[PDB]
């Protein structure tokens, strides 16, 4: 006689939407990042900064072109994850 | 379409990875959707040049048989180079149907053609009478005039 295979259905793992990865560039290095959606870019920009061993306020951090503020979030200015940020000499 | 199809794709692409000082994007509509047929860029020129400092902005419009057909790019009305129309339209061979246009041109490869333009006008495209007798017979005038175009950009 045929078998009688009883089962159930995995519903599958979620995908947390709260991280996105940004690739930081200042034309000689290319740094990522994770943070969280609702998280100010300031620490990004600071730990960017030092990494490249530089002074906050003698850079300044475009997305598409337009000036990033520090207090600004990702989801703020609708950034996804691989987007770019642009680190520039401030004039 | 697959007009709109490919712009979604070209954006992707371009948001991902793009020639560092450049920037690109759709413009935004009244109701905060963006016009995929239009984007807004901006060209840095090149560092030992002329034309460094500044930042070109220009205007992509891509009509609605792209990719079959090329988008047609422009600078300001007024904009100073040889190959630059007084409307701002730029003449740049892989921008032209009869000439290297073909469908898989990325936006990418389209920025980076405009910049190589910049410090290295085509002389069988003179668009602009006053800027290409200049160029070509009053260099030291030229000169003078993409330096002041330079800091207007920059």
């Amino acid at each position: 006689d045929p078998l009688v295979p009883r089962g159930s259905e995995v519903k599958p793992e979620v995908k947390p939407e709260t991280h996105i990865n940004l690739k930081v560039s200042d034309g000689s290095s290319e740094i990522f990042f994770k943070i969280k959606k609702t998280t100010p870019l300031r620490r990004l920009m600071e730990a960017f900064a030092k990494r490249q061993g530089k002074e906050m306020d003698s850079l300044r951090f475009l997305y598409d072109g337009i000036r990033i503020q520090a207090d600004q979030t990702p989801e703020d200015l609708d950034m996804e994850d691989n987007d770019i940020i642009e680190a520039h000499r401030e004039q | 379409s697959l007009c709109l199809q490919r712009l979604q794709e070209e954006r992707k692409k371009w948001r991902k990875d793009h020639p560092f000082g450049f920037y690109a994007k759709p413009v935004k509509k009244a109701d905060g959707s963006m016009d995929l047929q239009k984007w807004e860029a901006g060209i840095p020129g090149k560092e030992g040049t002329n034309w460094a400092g500044g930042v070109y902005p220009i205007t992509v419009e891509y009509p609605n048989e792209y990719p079959s057909k090329p988008p047609k790019v422009k600078f300001p009305a007024g904009f100073y180079h040889p190959n630059v129309y007084p409307s701002g339209t730029i003449c740049l061979s892989i921008l032209n149907e009869d000439q290297d246009w073909r469908p898989a041109i990325t936006l990418k490869q389209i920025v980076l053609g405009v910049q190589d333009l910049l410090d290295s006008p085509n002389p069988n495209s003179p668009a602009q009478e006053p800027a290409w007798r200049s160029f070509s017979r009053n260099k030291a005038e030229y000169d003078k005039k993409v330096l002041l175009q330079a800091k207007q950009y920059s």
